[PDB]
RNA sequence: UUAGGCGGCCACAGCGGUGGGGUUGCCUCCCGUACCCAUCCCGAACACGGAAGAUAAGCCCACCAGCGUUCCGGGGAGUACUGGAGUGCGCGAGCCUCUGGGAAACCCGGUUCGCCGCCACC
RNA sequence: AGUGCAAGAGCAAAAGAUAGCUUGACAGUGUUCUUCCCAACGAGGAACGCUGACGCGAAAGCGUGGUCUAGCGAACCAAUU
RNA sequence: CCUGUCAAACUCCAAACUUACAGACGCCGUUUGACGCGGGGAUUCCGGUGCGCGGGGUA
């Protein structure tokens, strides 16, 4: 199924389990990336901020993670970064999947409302950004476009 | 609305914030009212009789004279003229 | 205390000296309240009224200016309690008030109590009381006589000095006399 | 300051805890005044379903009535510390509880302007020990 | 006080607007009306703030306005110095003026219609998409902003 | 108000903590059960009667801000959101300008350890 | 926590718990709100009185069934007082 | 202790706004009689569209 269906925030907030039943699992597998048994104690803070509000389905979501955490192998299994994806996909989704009677929709999905500008992922590291590039790669496979932002770094 | 109940719609203004919880000050439910004073309507959630009904929180009568220990206010409904019965507990004075 | 949604009971009901209910359903009667207190040596009677920022005290008697009118005896007792029931009460008329209503504060409606006894007192003044007869005591223990027939068992006084030593039940109908006729504050 | 800072006993009561009685015949004379039933509360399976059901008996013993009692109560025990309630109470033994307090505890079991006993005022363990252990025998 | 003007039509104006315009004595566009600076007469002027053109105008414009087209409350009559001398406590356009301004008076209280029905913009205004912050003739006026308008439509 | 009784507002008053106070006006703890009255068992409580002792509780007074609460300064913020207007922008979701309103969290600094009424009283 | 049952709302010297007593879950007739916002419409429902008779309490007072919002039925005909 | 997020059927907070009553200005009414009352006669109970706010629905 299509981002088309499901990207803009124009329904009410539907995000009450205990009146919903039937929601499928996230596919993302981890938030905490890279050391995190370290903390924050990087010189280098890139982020990936979002530019437009949106709604950003959990199948987008780990492949946008995968897709440039599998990258920041560039500096190894074990290597000195630490990534974090702060948004978790609480927005319930339907599908009408009888015509157009009786069709409030059967859960298929949830997706994490982003509103523009928040950073939807953070990235420590070392001078060292192979992260700028992790992050070309991970705005590839969400909705909006993104800006890549960099914080603690005048190492320019 | 799916039921037409009295107390339909009323989870609001019909419930006490925390703080203002429990048995409220009698002095209050005491106050005598002479006919021909403005008396603002509003519930206490505390207290459960000399009630009226919920609509009606919010208007401000004349009250004409009373009915029991209750007090007999005269208001007006959208356009309709009504006569409501409540006691002071529910009651203040305007101004 | 705890947080922000923590209720806090009324300032007199932390204290424990106001039983909310019971104002509540005494204020009903729209009748003066005649609040009957009592203390471990003394015994307090008001004629009390409603009010805007609080309640109006228009008469009250207090057991120890009962001495004021010749009292030579202990405070904290039934003759004690009807007296000072009484001489509040005649203040009371004084004042212009004719009626009202029993508050007992926290204490007990024990029978032949003392709280009773202020009401009896108040009542034979003039003042025209809701109540019931035999709840009161009988007239003798109001006398004071329980305690002078308590001091025939003596072998020892049963006052330290004070007045007596046999006691005076016959003290107590002096001073209701004394009370029932002219003289000052009354 | 002292003699209305100093221990003293407040009841002691002696209750047995059985599960359904004839027993209150010996708290009877073991201390000198009538027992009291206790029911219990909750439905278990202890074949004890019943709310409101006879399970044990207590006598609250006051003054002479409980010295009297651990004059011999206290004999037949041994243990002391640890034993021993965050108040100054302590219970041995059937059962055998001793609560104990300073002077003002009227001020908090009153019905008038009552209130609860400051901690400065409280009874600790320690202060308790030596009160009793000071009338009659050994402490730990 | 304040110079009103109707810069806009009532066709699709919200009723509650069109009343306000109202009880404020313009019925048509290009209508003015002149009215004191109260917290009253304020509130109504800003709920009308966008279909009108407001501001306090110069004691001489009021006076080409007032000259030009001033009305008795009934009837032809031209309101020029005699007129006003013969009819109202001042002795002159110029002293009716000062007195408007000053809000001491009202065109009512002088035996004139509260109207002052003026002429299209003689040139046109500014547009009434916008506001003057941005070009356009709807809002608050400058007194020279006022004026031009005013004196445009005499 | 050198200690009281009834209250109103019902935390600005709650929670915690320190200091001070009584041959007496007092209030208490306190002492004590023949009585009225009392415990499904206990004068614990209630109720009655009383002063040998005490200011340790309570209570009253003076104070502390660590928590909770109230209000205020400055910052967040004229931000968020919004009533009225637009042939302003945007593929669109949506944004912007003009006009009238205007927040919450949080941080830093003050405030708050009740105020008021009637009565009684060296 | 508990308060019979949905959900939401009330309740702490109680609206909950225990004990004891008691049958006002009473007859009669009304006022008002609701049913049906506004704004007409019946049954039903509720709030608040009075008259009469009672219950409990020292008493003020509380009891017009259950803390509040669901648990309801026209004419005709029958039976019943 | 530190750290990462949410709510139509959550709320320690909390607008704009909508609303009861009153006073003020405004406008209106007292020969154009308002407000209100009583009565005759209807039509009408397929609506639609723009904007703002929505609920459902990929639309
Ligand atoms: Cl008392
Ligand atoms: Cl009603
Ligand atoms: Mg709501
Ligand atoms: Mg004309
Ligand atoms: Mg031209
Ligand atoms: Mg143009
Ligand atoms: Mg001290
Ligand atoms: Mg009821
Ligand atoms: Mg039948
Ligand atoms: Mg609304
Ligand atoms: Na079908
Ligand atoms: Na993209
Ligand atoms: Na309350
Ligand atoms: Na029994
Ligand atoms: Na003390
Ligand atoms: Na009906």
């Amino acid at each position: 199924k299509p981002g088309a269906m499901y990207r803009n925030s124009s329904k009410p907030a539907y995000t009450r389990r205990e009146y919903i039943s039937g929601i499928p699992g996230k596919k993302i597998a981890q938030f905490d990336m890279g050391n995190n048994g370290a903390g924050p104690t990087y010189p280098a803070q890139v982020e990936l901020v979002v530019e437009k509000p949106v709604q950003i389905r959990h199948n987008a979501l780990e492949a946008a993670r995968v897709a440039a955490n599998r990258y920041v192998q560039n500096s190894g299994a074990a290597a000195n970064y630490k990534f974090r994806i702060r948004k978790f996909p609480f927005h319930v989704i339907r599908e009408n999947k009888d015509g157009m009677r009786a069709p409030f929709g059967k859960p298929v999905g949830t997706a994490a409302r982003v509103h523009g500008a928040n950073h939807i992922f953070i990235a420590w590291v070392n001078p060292d950004p192979n992260v700028e590039e992790a992050w070309r790669r991970a705005k590839m496979k969400v909705t909006p476009t993104i800006n890549i932002d960099s914080s603690p770094a005048g190492n320019a | 609305p799916s039921s037409n109940g009295p107390l339909e719609g009323t989870r609001g203004k019909l419930k006490n914030k925390p703080r203002d919880r429990g048995t409220s000050p009698p002095q209050r439910a005491v106050e005598e009212f002479d006919d021909g004073e403005k008396v603002h309507l509003k519930i206490d959630p505390s207290v459960p009789n000399g009630r009226f009904h919920p609509r009606f929180d919010g208007q401000t009568g004349t009250v004409e004279g009373k009915q029991g220990d209750a007090y007999k206010v005269d208001i007006v409904d959208g356009g309709k003229e009504k006569t409501i019965i409540v006691t002071a507990a529910h009651l203040r004075r305007q101004e | 205390a705890t947080g922000p949604r923590y209720k806090v009971p009324m300032r007199r009901r932390r204290e424990a000296r106001t039983d909310y209910h019971q104002r509540l359903r005494l204020l009903k009667s729209g009748k003066p309240r005649l609040v009957a207190r009592k203390s471990n040596k003394h015994v307090r009677a008001q004629l009390v009224t409603l009010g805007p920022n609080g309640d109006d005290t228009l008469a009250s008697a207090h057991s120890s200016d009962l001495a004021e009118y010749g009292w030579e005896a202990p405070t904290g007792n039934m003759p004690s309690a009807y007296l000072t029931g009484l001489l509040a009460g005649l203040r009371a008329q004084e004042a212009g008030v004719e009626e009202a209503v029993l508050d007992i504060g926290l204490n007990s409606p024990t029978p032949g109590s003392k709280v009773f006894a202020i009401q009896e007192g108040a009542i034979d003044a003039g003042l025209d009381i809701p109540h019931n007869d035999d709840v009161l005591a009988d007239w003798q223990r109001t006398r004071g006589a329980h305690i002078a027939e308590y001091d025939e068992q003596l072998e020892e006084p049963l006052y330290s000095g004070d007045f007596d030593a046999a006691d005076l039940p016959e003290h107590f109908d002096e001073l209701r006399e004394t009370l029932l006729d002219g003289d000052i504050e009354l | 300051f002292h003699e209305m800072r100093e221990p003293r006993i407040e009841k002691v009561v002696v209750h047995m805890g059985i599960g359904h009685a004839n027993a209150e015949d010996i708290l009877g004379e073991i201390t000198g005044q009538m027992p009291v039933r206790t029911k219990a509360k909750r439905t278990v399976g202890e074949f004890d379903i019943r709310e409101g059901d006879p399970i044990g008996a207590k006598v609250t013993l006051r003054d002479e009535m409980a010295e009297e009692f651990l004059q011999t109560a206290l004999p037949l025990a041994e243990l002391a510390t640890s034993q021993f309630d965050d108040t100054g109470n302590f219970s041995f033994g059937l059962d055998v509880t001793v609560n104990l307090v300073r002077p003002g505890y009227r001020v908090a079991k009153r019905d008038k302007a009552s209130r609860s006993i400051p901690t400065k005022h409280r009874l600790n363990p320690a202060d308790a020990v030596a009160f009793i252990e000071s009338t009659y025998d050994v402490e730990v | 006080m304040h110079a009103l003007v109707q810069l806009r039509g009532e066709v699709n104006m919200h009723t509650d607007i069109q009343d306000t315009l109202e009880m404020l004595n313009i019925h048509h566009v290009n209508h003015c009306t002149l009215v004191p600076e109260t917290d009253a007469y304020r509130g109504m002027v800003a709920k009308v703030n966008d279909f009108v053109a407001f501001g306090e105008p110069s004691q001489e414009t009021l006076e080409t306005v007032l000259a030009t087209r001033a009305e008795p409350l009934e009837g032809d009559a031209d309101v020029d110095d005699e007129w006003v001398a013969e009819h109202t406590d001042y002795d002159d356009i110029s002293g009716l003026a000062f007195a408007l301004l000053s809000e001491e008076t009202t065109l009512r209280e002088q035996g004139l219609s509260p109207t002052l029905r003026l002429h299209p913009p003689r040139g046109g205004h500014d547009g009434v998409k916008h506001p003057v912050k941005e070009g356009g003739q709807l809002g608050k006026h400058d007194t020279e902003g006022i004026d031009d308008l005013l004196e445009a439509m005499r």
